[PDB]
RNA sequence: GUUUAUUAAAAACACAGCACUGUGCAAACACGAAAGUGGACGUAUACGGUGUGACGCCUGCCCGGUGCCGGAAGGUUAAUU
RNA sequence: CUUGAGUCUCGUAGAGGGGGGUAGAAUUCCAGGUGUAGCGGUGAAAUGCGUAGAGAUCUGGAGGAAUACCGGUGGCGAAGGCGGCCCCCUGGACGAAGACUGACGCUCAGGUGCGAAAGCGUGGGGAGCAAACAGGAUUAGAUACCCUGGUAGUCCACGCCGUAAACGAUGUCGACUUGGAGGUUGUGCCCUUGAGGCGUGGCUUCCGGAGCUAACGCGUUAAGUCGACCGCCUGGGGAGUAC
């Protein structure tokens, strides 16, 4: 597999949505014979701008090692979910643990 | 052209020119939902707009709005129907029912398809406006909730909201500029129909004109009587309008219900 | 450096216009210069960073 | 680019920001484009910081 | 007759003339000046001290309220860029912020050839 | 490029012995996957010439090594091209 | 291919192609005092009207006149009070 | 047989290519608020836009093209060329311990393929720019330069056309031959205590010695000393024209 690294931004009014997005995604990476090696929650914080209108998200990271094919399934949830933002996820780079 | 399959292009052979033909939808013949079709263009007496007649006909087919909702369908085959250029598709729901549907881009080989509100968003099957994201290309809607009119032309026939418009009303056919409708409404959600069954030209009249309307040509023809403009000793000078209907432009379709569609050009 | 995370330790290599500031007045190795501008980039779209400065 | 100060005065601390942007990336502008006629005289005045 | 106390004044710093209104907070006309309207025109205007006596002419016509303290906002090069912020200041105006918004795009639209003599 | 567990997979299916990824029969088959592979990642984008230029690359290189078994051992050269389904 | 059945078969009508224009569906348009019907069990890759008449290379300047399209601030102006 | 050439391993840098996403700045346009007699443009001017309310300003929306800063005497590519961030498919280059094959190589008429821009066909798209075209100005005239507009086109797909001062005006491959300063990227090593210091490869700038050269200049990336193969030249015009 090769590794990962999805920091995705959900709605500053659909916090409490965060903590059940996370058990999904999670949930599935794992049942997708993949690995989580990292996770934080960020929650709430000001922005540079006001990216899609507001001043304010929720931030969440990640860095999983799943096979690409189960990430890729991500993008469609993570698009057809006015909760999130913005998405945005890096390539695998050597497994990232811990430090942020 | 510029996607696959390309359109075949008969040769130089006795007056040969542009076809239509698919990939395939294997098999030549039909299921049985059908009736048996009208005519010819008259109306109860006279015969009303002119131009209208040629053989070769039958075969109705159906299924529009889809009533029925969330049970699974399959794609059973595409097929042909005539007069409308927007293929059709078969499809079986998990319960033995067979509705038709108008054959979206990607479909063929069986796939998801699936109605009622709350559905996988591909090309599925209807669903309401609501229900739906910024549908870039959603499909046949209908001015009213219940009902399936709209662009049932799929032949490349699209429609696009705008993300998310409140008040319950969007859409923005294609020159049909901007329209708000009802938004309790549903779309197909996948709009296609597949645009090169219309890029082909008939070929020389007959054998591809005749086989579907009348010489719908009838230009001056003179004779101060037959046509609003006439005569002369060989050429037209003047207006050409037919029962001074005045072709140059003037627009129509004036007060009553509706006409609460938006923005509408005049370039 | 090679991340975007860390914009503790970018504030540095920008401005008042969060432009990225250039390699002549900073000479990081050339290399590393430009792993700090592709940070300065991507960084920015996680609104961790701005991009110009009057909006 | 911005400012702001407490005690009123005009003192200045706007051609601060007048290093970076301001009248240059502007005039850069202004009129046409470039093409070649950069990618050549930008490799051409970089003759002349030698000496 | 509002008062709006307080309210920033854009600067339109352009080459062939130079224009200021002292808008209010919001972003609402409350005043406006202008070179070509300040006696000389033609192109005499441009001029740093062309433009000063152009926006310092808002002090006669903003000031029917009781403009406090206000900012400023200068756009695009030319002389008046600094001449206005001048005469503003001692006009008896305030200020708050001085800010220059000037359109930078990014390589976005192509310019005009123009020029070639 | 091509992945280590068929890379080093296939070498020890051609190689006369273990490890010898200089072989003829071994890199020359080794060429033949990357082609085939290739084809249907040229199937599709089409304009990637860039691509090709070294896909070709290989094609005659893979040739340039077809030639040499022929003129060093006759038997190993109808012996491999079967094995690979060559010649088309 | 069509045409003056019974003096004209043609260079005329048609044609496929092209263009302009109109029509958001209870469509425009047409038959009809109306109900209703055709258009179409179609829905803008669709339908109508006008002109040109494969295809090739093309299709220049004029918006003063008339017509049409937009604006509609101001002038003039019906019934009505 | 192994040093040429190639394979394997493990790393490294990259605007190499094809596909799909996505972000922010700016322009234009549509709508509405504020506000009022100018705006725009030039050397001046005028056309043009403004009291039907522009310009300015602010709020919301639509759309297309290109990606400031980093950006460099930088990098990648056979050439043409290739700059936002992200993912997917993919090519080449280089270094190092090495392990492997064993001359499998160099060049290449014909042949096949790739080719800036402009242009062509079908269908899309169209913000800015802009051949044509139209006004205004300049002038002796001005079928121009300048100004106000503006269509094809520029953008996308797919197919065609194959040209450029397609330039290093310098064919590809290999071996030799004083030096100096610098750039970029790999690797070994050094109280690795450091920015760092010493080597050893790749690519690349500038100066320059011998030599070469008609001179200018080229000068280890040669236009120096040699070897292998290919393309080409034989006075100017007529003519890259006619057939
Ligand atoms: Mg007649
Ligand atoms: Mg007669
Ligand atoms: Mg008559
Ligand atoms: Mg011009
Ligand atoms: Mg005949
Ligand atoms: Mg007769
Ligand atoms: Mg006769
Ligand atoms: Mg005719
Ligand atoms: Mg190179
Ligand atoms: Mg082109
Ligand atoms: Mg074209
Ligand atoms: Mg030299």
């Amino acid at each position: 597999m090769r590794h990962y690294e999805i920091v995705f931004m959900v709605h500053p009014d659909q916090s409490e949505q965060v903590p059940g997005m996370i058990e999904r995604y999670t949930a599935a990476i794992t049942g997708a014979e993949g690995k989580i090696h990292r996770l934080e929650d960020w929650g709430r914080r000001q922005l540079a701008y006001p990216i899609n209108k507001l001043h304010k998200a929720h931030y969440v990271l990640m860095n999983v090692e799943a096979p690409q094919e189960v990430i890729d399934e991500l993008e469609t949830t993570f698009r057809f979910n006015d909760a999130v933002i913005r998405s945005m996820v890096m390539r695998t780079k050597h497994a990232v643990t811990e430090a942020s | 052209v510029k996607c696959k399959p390309t359109s075949p292009g008969r040769r130089h052979v006795v007056k040969v020119v542009n076809p239509e033909l698919h990939k395939g939808k294997p098999f030549a013949p039909l299921l049985e939902k059908n009736s048996k079709s009208g005519g010819r263009n008259n109306n109860g007496r006279i015969t009303t707009r002119h131009i209208g007649g040629g053989h070769k006909q039958a075969y109705r087919i159906v299924d529009f709005k889809r009533n029925k909702d969330g049970i699974p369908a399959v794609v059973e085959r595409l097929e042909y129907d005539p007069n409308r250029s927007a293929n059709i598709a078969l499809v079986l729901y998990k319960d033995g029912e067979r509705r038709y549907i108008l054959a979206p881009k990607g479909l063929k080989a069986g796939d998801q398809i699936q109605s009622g509100v709350d559905a996988a968003i591909k090309p599925g099957n209807t669903l309401p406006m609501r229900n739906i994201p910024v549908g870039s290309t959603v499909h046949n809607v209908e001015m009213k909730p219940g009902k399936g009119g709209q662009l049932a032309r799929s032949a490349g026939t699209y429609v696009q909201i705008v993300a998310r418009d409140g008040a319950y009303v969007t859409l923005r056919l294609r020159s049909g500029e901007m329209r708000k409708v009802e938004a309790d409404c549903r779309a197909t959600l996948g709009e296609v129909g597949n645009a090169e069954h219309m890029l082909r030209v008939l070929g020389k009249a007959g054998a591809a004109r005749w086989r579907g309307v009348r010489p719908t040509v009838r230009g001056t023809a003179m004779n101060p009587v037959d046509h609003p403009h006439g005569g002369g000793e060989g050429r037209n000078f003047g207006k050409h309008p037919v029962t001074p209907w005045g072709v140059q432009t003037k627009g129509k379709k004036t007060r009553s219900n509706k006409r609460t569609d938006k923005f509408i050009v005049r370039r | 450096e090679i991340d975007y995370k860390d914009i503790a330790t970018l504030k540095n290599y920008i401005t008042e216009s969060g432009k990225i500031v250039p390699s002549r007045i900073t000479g990081t190795r050339a290399k590393y210069q430009r792993q700090l501008a592709r940070a300065i980039k991507r960084a920015r779209y996680l609104s961790l960073l701005p991009y110009t400065d009057r909006h | 680019i911005k400012v702001r100060e407490n005690e009123p005065f005009d003192v200045a601390l706007r051609r601060f920001k007048r290093s970076c942007e301001k009248a240059g990336v502007l005039a850069e502008v202004r009129r046409r484009e470039f093409y070649e006629k950069p990618t050549t005289e930008r490799k051409r005045a970089k003759a002349s910081a030698v000496k | 007759r509002k008062q709006v106390s307080d309210g920033v004044a854009h600067i339109h710093a352009s080459f062939n003339n130079t224009i200021v209104t002292i808008t209010d907070r919001q972003g609402n006309a409350l005043g406006w000046a202008t070179a070509g309207g300040s006696g000389f025109r033609g192109s005499r205007k441009s001029t740093p001290f062309a433009a000063q006596v152009a926006a310092e002419r808002c002090a006669d016509a903003v000031k029917e309220y009781g403009i406090k303290n206000l900012e400023v906002m200068v756009k695009g090069p030319g002389p008046g860029r600094e001449s206005t912020i001048r005469a503003l200041n001692a006009a008896g105006f305030r200020i708050t912020n001085i800010t220059d918004v000037t359109p930078i795009p990014h390589n976005g639209c192509r310019p005009p050839k123009k020029r070639r003599v | 490029s091509l992945s280590t567990e068929a890379t080093a997979k296939i070498v020890s299916e051609f190689g006369r012995d273990a490890n010898d990824t200089g072989s003829t029969e071994v890199q020359v088959a080794l060429l033949t996957a990357q082609i085939n592979h290739l084809q249907g990642h040229f199937a599709e984008h089409k304009k990637d010439h860039h691509s090709r230029r070294g896909l070709l690359r290989m094609v005659s290189q893979r040739r340039k090594l077809l030639d040499y078994l022929k003129r060093k051992d006759v038997a190993r050269y109808t012996r491999l091209i079967e094995r690979l389904g060559l010649r088309r």
